[PDB]
């Protein structure tokens, strides 16, 4: 369906944005107080 | 004078006893033809009908009777075989678990061996009865909800075996006796520091009270709309009548939300099952993860402060320290 | 660690399961008499309406 | 080994396995967290030579 | 369209007021649900609720008074009729209905067994049938059945609803507050 | 080699690229702050006196 | 401190009009802290069992 | 909002106190005179509970405790800060529970139903009143009631139980515990039976009312009726509360020794 | 002024009377629980002898 | 006044009688157990001798 | 900006707003009452220099 | 519930709220004279 | 963003998000109030140098 | 891809799981000694607590 | 619900979300000035 191809693009973009905003957060926390 | 409260039935109607739906009878059969009790028919149904017996039921009966016989004979021997003392002191008699120093090794027969035999036979018969319940359910093409509620009951029962195994001693098991098993309940709460502060004990108490609340509510609701045909809940579920509609509207107007005629039984099922499930979790956690539930409650902010009732001096704190309980004296000293 | 212990972990696992169970039973509670009648239109609380359920009847 | 999907519903199988796998992951992570050697939140900065070891007997 | 009830005021949440006679109109506690117009069946595809004359196997347990040939006292302490037949539930054996012949006869009405009370709670002499909901005059308005051998679920609900609604709509002091 | 874009909304590509570049620039800027010792030394200069 | 002339309580160098009392919660109760602090003032740990 | 079938049932009449003034619906709730009284008492009691929490040393939900007065104020209204607040909250709770029961009676009188639900709730109300009114009156002090705190009332229960050495030996406590356990068992059985009949083995049709009786007759040899199970559930659940009230009201007012010693009468039978 | 078309004046009056009753009782009770304003016992004290609370750790 | 057209006199006066009785009982009981106004015990004391909270 | 009243009707919004505002106000007043620094029924007449301060 | 009939109740309601608030303000003035809280 | 309101009810989303944000804000404010460093009702007048700090290694 | 799983249910479940997991991790960190950031967040990495060797 | 009303609602919803986040950012800036947590 066309729907499962237009919705999919926005879902993938949102997932990527969320994941790598989380990556920024983890890098900040590592600089502040590393856990390893 | 008063409206008919549907509490008792005044006119009973008799007919030929119901033999039962045709079921497979290759491993077991129905015994009896169906008699009628007038006193039983006042309150509910009157037919003391046939009972099905098969492999699992017979085996469960044999094992359970063996456990019952072992318990009773040990109780009888504990009073010197006196029938008068046996009947008079019956609530105080017990079949006692082994001594603590044996751990999980087999104890002497007169000092806990009979207890383990009886417990094993009772466990086997309970599991065989579970099999029988499952088979009786599936023989009539019903769902297996009753087997999985009985499974929750069995889980709580089996924690009384698994917790003593986890702490490492058969002495921690529940004695077979009317008063002594209450003694064990009290001593278990005391030993592990006020089981009131076990969160899963509080959870199971909430579910037990909620089971009482739910059954009172459901029974009163169905009795209140029985004049409209509400007690026939199967048909009110598959073809919703005015009794189900009024039952829903009463509780919607009362507490703002409601259930249906079918999902109220889901509520009941889950409350009853959770009563034993959370309790079994709470028992399994005691003595293995937490040894003092009051101290766990203080750690997690559960304990309300009270003013100190006593203050101790520096020498009193050294003096008032005691000693952990040890073994009983095996000699009668002469001074 | 030190503050976290097994009883606390098990308690929060039970809380999660209990909330999921309450959600499921509330889903079942709306199988009859929904959607609600309101001047603003059809109404569904949380959780939303479940799919239609049909039973099985024996042949005649 | 392919014709199991005509014999088992793919959707129910995937839901069951994702649930089981998530439960297993949580159980393992929490067991490791409750240990002495692998309480990584508190002692993750220790080197492998300073990490706790069970009593040698 | 069939809700013979006007709102009291325009404020939402207000109670409705019936226009005509609520008992037959079907509003408030006199309302019934539209169930299927087919009879209730047993496990063997037979009518579940049937008169005793249609099934000779059924009887009345020894020790219980026979309600047949007894007067049926109504809410207004007026005898409305006499019991002439008992409808029983075949799936679960119990008394479900009482067929009542009217004082002027020529017709019969169905009386649910759940609305029937016995004198002294059925402990002392049982010589009359007490029905506190409906008065004697309203027994003539109880909805009739299509046949005399079977009763459908719709008629079941209609009769039960009519009898239940008279706990609020029989007299005028019933729908009114006690103070 | 321009046919990879066929079938994709340009705005989605630009949004994903912007997210990538924002996160990468933030991470590498923090990395370079830790490596070079800036602005810690200049901030110390302006806080000492 | 109390002013020796007017008999008035002084708080941070300022006199107070009224009868100053030290505020406390219900019946002098104090929130509990760590569980290990439950043994401050209690007797020391009991000795090992006689077996 | 309203259910699909709700509109035809929302009519006027059935109230005990008041008329068209208090005969409306606030959202899904029905408001009567006793609904208004319930709101009044609930609000006042809850606000006084929050004030008692504010007076105490903590805002922790588990540790909040509003305690009853000392025994020395026997049957008198103690100072607010020394247990009088507990007494006012108790009055609010009594009013609220009575109003809840009467509002339920109004609602059942409006749908054509019987009066069973208010009377069933009356058992719990009677148990609470025995705890805070009847027993403290017989003992002669309002300080015999239990404190209002999630875990402090558990401490009260523990200490009151050990006031009689071994509270398990209370005969009425044993009967009430049996009622509670049997109620939980019967509720599990009834829910399972109904669900298993309406949700049978997949592929098979929905079971009938004869299937229930046949199953329980096959398993136990006796099957109580469809009306019988609801009668039994009501009796078990309400009797648990009634026997709880009996068990607590005999401890202190009638028996002051250890409960185990009470069994002397059984050991001293002439036989 | 047109608010009475959206809300029933009678219900609003009942709700307002109830809310004011609850608030007045709560405030009077809170004051009674206090030390400075327990007027039944200490109402005859002048403002110079009425209790004033102070901090414990700073005392 | 027109308030009696909005509110039924019969219901209003019963509600007010109930509220007034409850309020009077609560006030009398609050006074009865206080130190200063325990008139059943200390009602014969003069105003100078009556207890005053500190 | 007025179209919100076409998505949420004024009656329910006003009832919810009044209830939430009342609960929040009571909660804040009670939190202040339970504190040492702002127990105004008791201290009240103390100046800002005499009021309690939490420990450093 | 006409306009003419809402205006009357609005007038009485506003006057009643006026008077109640003013009488409460007088009560607070008296209480301030007896024992000020600030 | 293209088809999020034909696919999700705006009224439902508004109510759910308002409830979630209110609960989260209350939880954060209460966590801060329960702490020692950020018990602002009592020690809000302290400067950042006098505010409590947790124990160090 | 998104034909056998109903994207709506997927999104609601994913949001709920992510919220629950984030709350659990944040609270576990808040209950630890090394990462009790409300109280000790101003400490440097050298002054932060470390579990026993 | 059609495309035009969805677009018109989306504009206001996005503006409200971003404005609320900006206001919270200012609140965090003020709190950081008062008592920094790192
Ligand atoms: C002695 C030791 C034991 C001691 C303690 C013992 C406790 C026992 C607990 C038992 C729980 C279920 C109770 C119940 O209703 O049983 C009736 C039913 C038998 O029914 P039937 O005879 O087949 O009848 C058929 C039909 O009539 C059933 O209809 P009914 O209405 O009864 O049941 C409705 C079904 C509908 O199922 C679905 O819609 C499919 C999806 C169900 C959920 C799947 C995922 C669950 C989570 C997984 C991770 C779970 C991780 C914990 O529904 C049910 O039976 C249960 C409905 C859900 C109940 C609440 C769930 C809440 C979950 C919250 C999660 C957290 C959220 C934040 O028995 C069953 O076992 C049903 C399920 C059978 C299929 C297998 C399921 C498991 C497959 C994977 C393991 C395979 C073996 C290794
Ligand atoms: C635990 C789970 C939670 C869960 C919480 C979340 C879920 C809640 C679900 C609740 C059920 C479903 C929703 C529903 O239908 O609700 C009913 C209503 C819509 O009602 P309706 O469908 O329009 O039907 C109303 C209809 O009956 C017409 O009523 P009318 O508007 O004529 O008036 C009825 C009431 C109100 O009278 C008014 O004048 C309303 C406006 C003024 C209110 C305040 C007046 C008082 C003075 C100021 C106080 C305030 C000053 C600041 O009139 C009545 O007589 C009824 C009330 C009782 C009166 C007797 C008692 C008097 C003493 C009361 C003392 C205490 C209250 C002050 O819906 C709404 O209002 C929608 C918004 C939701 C409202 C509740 C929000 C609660 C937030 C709580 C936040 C904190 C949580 C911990
Ligand atoms: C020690 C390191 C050196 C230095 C070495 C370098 C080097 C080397 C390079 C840069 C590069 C850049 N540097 Mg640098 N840089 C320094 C210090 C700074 C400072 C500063 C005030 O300290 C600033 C503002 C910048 C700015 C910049 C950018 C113009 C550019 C990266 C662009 C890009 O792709 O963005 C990503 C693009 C976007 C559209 C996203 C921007 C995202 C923002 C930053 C995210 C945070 C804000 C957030 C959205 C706000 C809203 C949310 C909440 C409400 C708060 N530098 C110091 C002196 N910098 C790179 C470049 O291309 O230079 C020409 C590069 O290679
Ligand atoms: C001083 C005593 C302690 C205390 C100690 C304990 C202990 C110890 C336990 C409980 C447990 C429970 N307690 Mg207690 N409890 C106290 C105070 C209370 C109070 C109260 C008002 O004070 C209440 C209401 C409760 C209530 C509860 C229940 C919620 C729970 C048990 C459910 C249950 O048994 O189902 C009944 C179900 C079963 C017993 C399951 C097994 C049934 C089996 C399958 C039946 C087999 C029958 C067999 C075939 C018959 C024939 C035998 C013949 C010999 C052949 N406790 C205090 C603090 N409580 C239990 C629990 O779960 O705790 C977490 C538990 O083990
Ligand atoms: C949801 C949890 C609740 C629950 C559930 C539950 N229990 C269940 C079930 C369910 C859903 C069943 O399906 C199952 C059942 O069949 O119930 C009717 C069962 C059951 N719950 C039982 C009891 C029980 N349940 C309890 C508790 C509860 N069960 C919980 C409250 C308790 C308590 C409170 O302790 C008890 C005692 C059984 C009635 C039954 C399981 C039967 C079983 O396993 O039997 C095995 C058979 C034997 C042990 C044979 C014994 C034979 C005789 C007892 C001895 C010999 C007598 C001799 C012949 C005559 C007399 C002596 C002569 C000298 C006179
Ligand atoms: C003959 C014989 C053998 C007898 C033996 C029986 C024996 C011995 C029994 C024991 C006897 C003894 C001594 C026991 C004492 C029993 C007592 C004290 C009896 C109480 C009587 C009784 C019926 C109980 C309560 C009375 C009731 C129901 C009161 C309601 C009165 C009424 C209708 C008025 C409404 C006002 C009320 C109820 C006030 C609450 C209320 C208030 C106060 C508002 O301000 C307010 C404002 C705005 C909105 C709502 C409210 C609101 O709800
Ligand atoms: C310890 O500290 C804590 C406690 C914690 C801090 C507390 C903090 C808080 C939260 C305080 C809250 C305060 C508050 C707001 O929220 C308080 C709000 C007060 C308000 C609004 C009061 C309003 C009163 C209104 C009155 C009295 C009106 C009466 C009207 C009359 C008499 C007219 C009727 C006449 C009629 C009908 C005749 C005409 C009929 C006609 C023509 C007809 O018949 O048609
Ligand atoms: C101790 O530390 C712990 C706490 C443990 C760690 C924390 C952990 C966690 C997990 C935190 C979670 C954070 C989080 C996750 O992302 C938080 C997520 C936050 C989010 C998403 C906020 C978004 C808010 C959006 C708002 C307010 C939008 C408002 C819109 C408005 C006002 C306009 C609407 C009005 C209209 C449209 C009118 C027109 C009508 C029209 C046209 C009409 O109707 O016609
Ligand atoms: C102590 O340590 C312990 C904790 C124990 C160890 C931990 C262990 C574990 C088990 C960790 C688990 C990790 C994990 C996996 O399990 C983690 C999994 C993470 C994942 C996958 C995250 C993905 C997030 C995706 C997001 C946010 C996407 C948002 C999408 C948006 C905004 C777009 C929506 C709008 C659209 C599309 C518009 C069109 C709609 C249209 C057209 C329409 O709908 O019609
Ligand atoms: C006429 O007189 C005779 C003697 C002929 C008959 C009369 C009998 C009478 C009067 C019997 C009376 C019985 C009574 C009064 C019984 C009371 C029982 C009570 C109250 C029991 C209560 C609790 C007991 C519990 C919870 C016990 C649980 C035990 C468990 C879980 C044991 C498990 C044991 C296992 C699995 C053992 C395994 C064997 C291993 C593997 C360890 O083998 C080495
Ligand atoms: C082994 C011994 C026998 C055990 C079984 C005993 C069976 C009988 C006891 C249980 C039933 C007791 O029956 C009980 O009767 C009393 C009247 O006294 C009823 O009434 C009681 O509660 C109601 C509920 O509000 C009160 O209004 C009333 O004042 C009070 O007496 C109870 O609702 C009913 O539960
Ligand atoms: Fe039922």
């Amino acid at each position: 369906e066309d729907e499962a191809r237009r919705f999919h693009g926005y879902f993938v973009t949102g997932t990527l944005g969320y994941i790598i905003v989380a990556a920024v957060a983890h890098f900040l926390a590592w600089q502040w107080r590393p856990w390893f | 004078m008063l409206e008919y409260q549907n509490l008792f039935t005044r006119v009973q109607v008799r007919t030929v006893p119901e033999a039962g739906i045709e079921i497979d009878e290759s491993t077991g059969t129905r015994y009896g033809t169906g008699t009628f009790s007038y006193l039983a028919g006042k309150f509910g149904d009157a037919q003391i009908g046939p009972i099905y017996l098969g492999w699992a039921g017979v085996l469960s009966l044999i094992f359970g009777f063996m456990a019952f016989e072992i318990i009773g004979l040990n109780m009888w021997a504990s009073v010197g075989w006196d029938p008068v003392e046996f009947i008079r002191q019956l609530p105080w008699l017990a079949l006692e678990p082994p001594p603590p120093q044996y751990g999980l090794r087999v104890p002497p027969l007169a000092q806990g061996g009979w207890y383990l035999m009886a417990g094993f036979f009772l466990t086997i018969s309970i599991l065989l009865w579970w099999v029988r319940v499952y088979r009786r359910a599936r023989a009539l093409n019903m769902g297996t909800h009753l087997p999985w509620a009985f499974a929750s009951a069995i889980f709580l029962y089996s924690t009384f075996f698994f917790q003593p195994l986890l702490v490492g001693s058969w002495s921690e098991m529940v004695p077979f006796g009317i008063f002594p098993h209450l003694d064990w309940t009290s001593a278990f709460s005391i030993r592990y520091g006020n089981l009131y502060y076990n969160p899963f004990h509080a959870l199971s108490i909430a579910f037990l009270y909620g089971s009482a609340v739910l059954f009172a509510m459901h029974g009163a609701t169905i009795l209140a709309v029985a004049r409209l045909g509400g007690e026939r809940e199967i048909e009110q579920i598959t073809d919703r009548g005015t009794a189900a509609e009024r039952s829903m509207l009463f509780w919607r107007w009362t507490m703002g939300f409601n259930a249906t005629m079918e999902s109220i039984h889901r509520w009941s099922w889950w409350f009853a099952v959770l009563t034993t499930f959370s309790g079994g979790i709470g028992i399994l956690l005691t003595g293995t993860v937490v040894d003092n539930w009051y101290l766990w409650g203080v750690k997690h902010g559960l304990v309300a402060p009270y003013p100190a009732q006593n203050t101790l001096t520096e020498e009193q704190q050294q003096l008032l320290r005691g000693r952990y309980q040890g073994t009983a004296p095996d000699s009668f000293p002469s001074y | 660690m030190q503050y976290i212990d097994g009883a606390q972990i098990a308690l929060y696992a039970f809380w999660l399961f209990f909330f999921g169970l309450i959600i499921y039973i509330r889903r079942e509670d709306k199988r009859e008499g929904y959607p609600l009648e309101s001047p603003q239109g059809p109404r569904e609380g949380w959780p939303a309406m479940p799919e239609k359920k049909t039973y099985i009847h024996r042949p005649t | 080994m392919h014709r199991i999907w005509l014999m088992f519903d793919p959707r129910r199988v995937m839901v069951a396995m994702v649930g089981f796998l998530a439960v297993l992951a949580l159980v393992i992570h929490f067991i490791l967290l409750s240990s002495q050697r692998y309480s990584w939140i508190e002692n993750g900065t220790l080197s492998a030579a300073q990490a706790p070891v069970g009593a040698s007997a | 369209s069939d809700i013979k009830a006007v709102p009291a005021d325009s404020y939402n949440g207000s109670a409705l007021i019936p226009t005509g006679d609520p008992m037959i109109d079907g509003v408030g506690p006199s309302s019934w649900a539209n169930r299927s117009d087919t009879p209730d069946m047993t496990f063997h595809n037979t009518a579940k609720i049937v008169p005793m004359r249609l099934d000779p196997t059924y009887s009345i347990a020894k020790g219980d008074p026979d309600p047949r040939g007894l007067p049926v006292v109504a809410a207004d302490k007026q005898v409305a009729g006499t019991v002439i037949e008992l409808w029983v539930n075949r799936a679960e054996p119990q008394v479900t209905y009482y067929e009542v012949q009217l004082t002027g006869s020529e017709r019969r009405v169905m009386l649910p067994a759940g609305f029937v009370q016995w004198p002294n709670f059925g402990l002392w002499g049982n010589d009359k049938l007490l029905v506190k909901a409906i008065t004697a005059a309203q027994f003539a308005n109880v909805p009739a059945l299509k046949r005399d051998d079977q009763i459908t679920l719709l008629e079941e609900d209609m009769v039960c609803a009519y009898y239940a609604g008279g706990h609020l709509y029989a007299m005028a002091e019933r729908s009114e507050p006690i103070i | 080699m321009h046919r990879i874009w066929q079938g994709m909304d340009p705005q989605i590509i630009m949004s994903g690229l912007g997210f990538f570049l924002a996160g990468l620039a933030l991470i590498i800027h923090m990395w370079a702050y830790s490596i070079t010792g800036w602005p810690k030394y200049k901030k110390a200069q302006y806080n000492a006196q | 401190p109390v002013d020796p002339v007017t008999g008035q309580t002084i708080i941070n160098g300022e006199p107070v009009v009224g009868r100053v009392f030290i505020m406390q919660k219900t019946d002098g109760t104090v929130k509990l802290g760590k569980w290990q602090a439950q043994y401050d003032g209690e007797p020391t740990a009991p000795e090992a069992a006689n077996v | 909002a309203m259910l699909s079938f709700e509109k035809k049932y929302r009519v006027r009449g059935g109230t005990l106190i008041g008329g068209d003034l208090f005969d409306f619906w606030f959202g899904p709730f029905y408001v009567g005179f006793f609904g208004v009284t319930t709101i009044f008492f609930v609000t006042l009691g809850t606000l006084l509970c929050v004030w008692g929490a504010a007076m105490g040393p903590t805002w922790n939900l588990w540790q909040i405790s509003i305690a009853p007065p000392d025994l020395k104020y026997g049957l008198g209204l103690a100072p607010l800060r020394e247990g009088g607040l507990w007494q006012i909250i108790t009055l609010c709770a009594l009013g609220a529970f009575g109003s809840w029961a009467l509002r339920q009676a109004e609602i059942s009188r409006k749908l054509g139903m019987g009066m069973h639900i208010p009377w069933a709730y009356g058992g719990a109300v009677l148990a609470y009143a025995t705890l805070v009114v009847i027993r403290p009156m017989l003992l002669g002090a309002w300080g015999h009631g239990f404190p209002y705190g999630i875990f402090s009332h558990l401490d009260w229960v523990s200490n009151v139980g050990y006031q009689y050495l071994h509270f398990h030996y209370n005969p009425a406590h044993m009967i009430a515990v049996t009622f509670f356990f049997t109620n939980c068992l019967a509720l599990a059985m009834h829910g399972s039976l109904i669900l298993s009949v309406t949700n049978p083995k997949k592929g098979t049709p929905v079971g009938t009312s004869e299937t229930e009786n046949v199953f329980f007759r096959d398993l136990l040899g006796y099957s109580i009726g469809a009306i019988g199970i609801h009668r039994l559930g009501l009796f078990l659940a309400v009797g648990a509360a009634v026997w709880s009230a009996i068990c607590i009201v005999i401890s202190g007012p009638f028996w002051t020794k250890g409960w185990p010693e009470w069994w002397n009468w059984w050991l001293n039978l002439p036989i």
